[PDB]
DNA sequence: ATCAATATCCACCTGCAGATTCTACCAAAAGTGTATTTGGAAACTGCTCCATCAAAAGGCATGTTCAGCTGAATTCAGCTGAACATGCCTTTTGATGGAGCAGTTTCCAAATACACTTTTGGTAGAATCTGCAGGTGGATATTGAT
DNA sequence: ATCAATATCCACCTGCAGATTCTACCAAAAGTGTATTTGGAAACTGCTCCATCAAAAGGCATGTTCAGCTGAATTCAGCTGAACATGCCTTTTGATGGAGCAGTTTCCAAATACACTTTTGGTAGAATCTGCAGGTGGATATTGAT
C-alpha cells in the first residue's frame, strides 16, 4: 500500500519544500521514511486507545501520540 | 435583607475575557497530592493566556484584513506565526491547513 | 509547439504549492496504508475520519519541513537535485 | 458538554479587530493554542512549587513560569499584563 | 539531614547481575539521576492516562500503559513481563 | 510480623517509598493503588540492570573491577534501544570512537 | 571585591576549541572556526545560565545550586545526568 | 640529517583517537569558572555559585560543543571536504533547529 | 536584447450552498456568606561551604616559520531528470443500511485513605579495605625519508 | 621498497584516593482499625463508522526527446598543520572570615469547606452572510528569432 503514495505526490510535497530538482531514488526513500514515521505515531496512537478499552481509534488518541513524540499539531482538539 | 450586592465574576473585576474560574478549577485539577492554588494564580494565568491570545490574532487579523477578507483563516494564523520572531520560537506545534511562508532558495531562481 | 526548458514549470510549481494549503496526497491511498498500519498493532481498529485526517496533516506537515532540510543539504554541496544522501543527512543531524 | 474557549478567544478579537471574524477551523487551531500554553505554565508553576517545597501554586510561581517559558519581549509584556489584572482584581 | 537516594537498591542489582563488579561515585550518580528521570517520565505519563480517561487512581493499568508509551520494543516488552510478575507475586501473599 | 512489600513482590526496589513518591506527584486529591508502586518498582529495577549489565560487561572487556560513567557511556551508545531511552549527556562519558573513512590518511 | 570579570569568552583558546573537535572526529579546521565557536559557545552559556538564575531568584537564594544549572538544562531539553 | 616531520594529518588524526578515547574536560577549568561568573552577573550581581554548579556547566558546554563538531563534520564531508568551515556549523544549527 | 507569439497567473465577477453568527433554554458551574484551618513567612541561629588570597613549578598557551596539500576555480560530456502528449484506471463522489461501539446512569464490593502505633530499613559519618592511576620500559606497528 | 624515528600496545609495579563496610540512630514503612471513594459490571441507546454499490473525470502511468546538471578531471595559490622557543598562568591545596543556607518555632494571612443562589456557556436550529467554483480579461513572464 505504500505505493500508494504516487511519485506525483511525493514531487508535490517537495515542491513545497522549495525543492527544484528531483533524484528519481528520492521517492523510495520517501516512502520508507514516511513509513517509519506513521508507524511510530500509530503505535502510540493505538496504545491511547487500548488504555481506554476502545476500538476506534480516535482523533484525540493521534493528537496525543503526535504531542509525546514531540510533533505536537494544532486544530484537531 | 432585601438587597444583594450585585455579583461581579473574577474576570470582570480583573478586568479579563478570559474566564478566570474555569482556570482556578483547571490549576486545581493540575496540583499535586494536597495542592493549593492562590487567590491571584488564576488571575495572573488568565492574563497572560488574554494577552498571548490578543498578539497572535492581532497579527491573523493584520494578515486577514490586508487580503481583503473577513475571517482569519489557518492560513493566516501560520502566515502571521511564522513571520514573528518571537511567536515563531513559542509556537513550534503543527498549524493544520496553514502551509508554509512561501520561499525559493536564490540559487534556485533562474 | 510550444516547450517550456527545464526548470521553468518546476519553479511553477514552487510558488503554487507554497501558496496553497490543500492536501497533497490522495485521501484513499494514504487511509489504506494508516489502516495497513495500523492492523499489525490491534485488530479490527477503526478510525475517526478526523483521526485519519490528522494523520495526514501531520505526515504531510513532517515531510514538507523534511524536503526543506533536504534542500539545504543540496544546496550545501553546490547541487540543486536532492539525493537520498541529503536526505540521509538531514535525518541524521536530526537525531532520527 | 464540551468546554473551549472559543467565545473569550472572540471577545479578544472582537477587542482587537472589531470587523474581522474567524473561521471554525482556526478558531480550533486557537483551542488547541491556548490549551498547549496553559498545560506549559502550569507544569512548570507545579514543577517550581514542588522544587522549593511547597504546595501552593502562587501568582509568584506563575511568573517565574512565564519567565522560563516565554521569549523575550514577549515574557516582558506578559508579566506586566498578567501584574495589571492582579492589582485590578485586589483592589 | 537524611537526603535519600537509590544507591543501595542499584548496588544490590549490580551484585546480582556483576556479583565481581563494583562502581564508582560518579557512575552511581549517573545511575540515581537515571532512575529519577524514568521516574519521573513514568508518572507524568500515568497522571496524563487517568486524566484523559477520567480515572482518579492511578493504578498498575496507568503503569503499562505508561510503560509501553516510553520504552522502546524489547525493553517495553521484558519491562511489562517482570511488572506483570512482580504484580501477581504481590497479590498472591 | 511486619513484612516489606519490596520482598512480597520479590524485588529489590523499595516498594512503601516507590508508593509515597508516585502519591505525591498525581493529580490533586489522587491516589495511588499499591500494585501501582509494585509495577513501577519493578520497571525501574529492570531498566537499572539492563543498564548495569551492559556496563558491567564493558567493564569487565576494560580489565578493571568497578563501573565508570566512561562504561556507562560504551553501554549506552553502544545498545540501540537504550540509546533512544536515553538522550542525556552523561557527564564525564566522552564519546564512543568512530573516524570518518573519507579522513583516514 | 573581586577584580572586574571582562572578555573571559577569549578564555575558551584555540588549542581548547581544537581538542573539543578532535572529539568530534574533526581532522582539519578552518581559521574562522575559532571566532564562530565562540559565538555558538556564548549564546548556549547565556542560555542555560539565564534559566539557572531565574530557578535560584524564585528559591530566594543568592547561590547558584546544581539543582538549578540542571533544571535549567533540563528545561531546555539538554537533560544531564550525575548532578542530581 | 634532517629533522622528523610527520606529514599534514598524521598528528591531527592522532589526536581524534587520543581524545576519543578519554573522557577529560577539555576546557581550563579556571578561564571557564570566569567566563560564567562573568555570564552570570551581567543576569544578577553578586551571585555565589557552587563548585557542583560550575562543573555541571561545563560538562554540559563540553558535550554540546562535541556533539555540534560531530555535525558540523557531517556537513562538511557532505560538500566533499576534510576542513570544517563556519558554513558548516550554521548549516548543522539550522538543521537542529538551533538560532 | 527589442520583437512577436504563446502560456500562465491573478484579479474580479456572480449566485448559491454552506459556514458563521444569532437566539433561547437550562444543567452545571461560578459566586457569596460564613466558618474554620493551616502552609509557609518571619524571625531566629548554627554552621557549612563559598570567595578570595597565597605559593610555586611545570603544563600548556602563544606566536612564529615554512611547506604540503586542500579548497577553489574551471572545463565539459554523458547521462539523468524535466517536460509533454496520450490514454487508461484509481480515486472521488454520492447514497444506503445496519452493525456495533461510545457514552451515560446506577450501584456496590472492593479498593484506597488516614490516625495512631510499633518497628526496622536506610542514612550520615567514621573506619577499613584496596583498585587503579599513573609511572616505567620493552615488543610491535606505523610513518616518512630514501 | 630497505631503514631510522617515533608512537603505540601491553604487561608490570605500588600508595593513597576512593570504594566498601561498619556503626548508631531515627524517619518512615508497615500493621490495625475505621471511614470514604471509586472502578467497573450491567444494561441500555442513538449515532458514527463500515460495507457495499455505482458512474465518470481528472489525476496518474507510460514513453519519448533533449537540455542541462552533475561528476570527473586538472591546475595552483595560499591556508592551515607540524614543530619549536619562550614564559606565563593554571593547578592544587590551605587559610580565613563570614555570607547565607538550613534547621526550628510561632502565628496569621491565606487557603479550604460547605450550603445555597445566581449566572453562564454549550447546544441546536434559525437567520445571515460569505467564500468559492468557474468563467473572463488583462498583467506578467517565458521562449525563440535576429
Ligand atoms: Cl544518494
Ligand atoms: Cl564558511
Ligand atoms: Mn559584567
Ligand atoms: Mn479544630
Ligand atoms: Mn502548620
Ligand atoms: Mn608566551
Ligand atoms: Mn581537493
Ligand atoms: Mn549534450
Ligand atoms: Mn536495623
Ligand atoms: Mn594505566
Ligand atoms: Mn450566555
Ligand atoms: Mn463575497
Ligand atoms: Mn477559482
Amino acid at each position: 500500500n505504500i505505493q500508494g503514495i504516487t511519485k506525483p505526490a511525493i514531487r508535490r510535497l517537495a515542491r513545497r519544500g522549495g525543492v527544484k530538482r528531483i533524484s528519481g531514488l528520492i521517492y523510495e526513500e520517501t516512502r520508507g521514511v514516511l513509513k517509519v514515521f506513521l508507524e511510530n505515531v500509530i503505535r502510540d496512537a493505538v496504545t491511547y486507545t487500548e488504555h481506554a478499552k476502545r476500538k476506534t481509534v480516535t482523533a484525540m488518541d493521534v493528537v496525543y501520540a503526535l504531542k509525546r513524540q514531540g510533533r505536537t499539531l494544532y486544530g484537531f482538539g | 435583607g432585601k438587597a444583594k450586592t450585585k455579583a461581579v465574576s473574577r474576570s470582570q473585576r480583573a478586568g479579563l475575557q478570559f474566564p478566570v474560574g474555569r482556570i482556578h478549577r483547571h490549576l486545581k485539577s493540575r496540583t499535586t497530592s494536597h495542592g493549593r492554588v492562590g487567590a491571584t494564580a488564576a488571575v495572573y494565568s488568565a492574563a497572560i493566556l488574554e494577552y498571548l491570545t490578543a498578539e497572535v490574532l492581532e497579527l491573523a487579523g493584520n494578515a486577514s484584513k490586508d487580503l481583503k477578507v473577513k475571517c482569519i483563516t489557518p492560513r493566516h494564523l501560520q502566515l502571521a506565526i511564522r513571520g514573528d520572531e518571537e511567536l515563531d520560537s513559542l509556537i513550534k506545534a503543527t498549524i493544520a491547513g496553514g502551509g508554509v511562508i512561501p520561499h525559493i532558495h536564490k540559487s534556485l531562481i533562474g | 509547439p510550444h516547450r517550456y526548458r527545464p526548470g521553468t514549470v518546476a519553479l511553477r510549481e514552487i510558488r503554487r504549492y507554497q501558496k496553497s494549503t490543500e492536501l497533497l496526497i490522495r485521501k484513499l491511498p494514504f487511509q489504506r496504508l494508516v489502516r495497513e498500519i495500523a492492523q499489525d498493532f490491534k485488530t479490527d481498529l477503526r478510525f475517526q475520519s478526523s483521526a485519519v485526517m490528522a494523520l495526514q496533516e501531520a505526515c504531510e506537515a513532517y515531510l514538507v519541513g523534511l524536503f526543506e532540510d533536504t534542500n539545504l543539504c543540496a544546496i550545501h554541496a553546490k547541487r540543486v537535485t536532492i539525493m537520498p544522501k541529503d536526505i540521509q543527512l538531514a535525518r541524521r543531524i536530526r537525531g532520527e | 458538554r464540551k468546554e473551549s474557549y472559543s467565545i473569550y478567544v472572540y471577545k479578544v478579537l472582537k477587542q482587537v479587530h472589531p470587523d474581522t471574524g474567524i473561521s471554525s477551523k482556526a478558531m480550533g487551531i486557537m483551542n488547541s493554542f491556548v490549551n498547549d500554553i496553559f498545560e506549559r505554565i502550569a507544569g512548570e508553576a507545579s514543577r517550581l512549587a514542588h522544587y522549593n517545597k511547597r504546595s501552593t501554586i502562587t501568582s509568584r510561581e506563575i511568573q517565574t513560569a512565564v519567565r522560563l517559558l516565554l521569549p523575550g519581549e514577549l515574557a516582558k509584556h506578559a508579566v506586566s499584563e498578567g501584574t495589571k489584572a492582579v492589582t485590578k482584581y485586589t483592589s
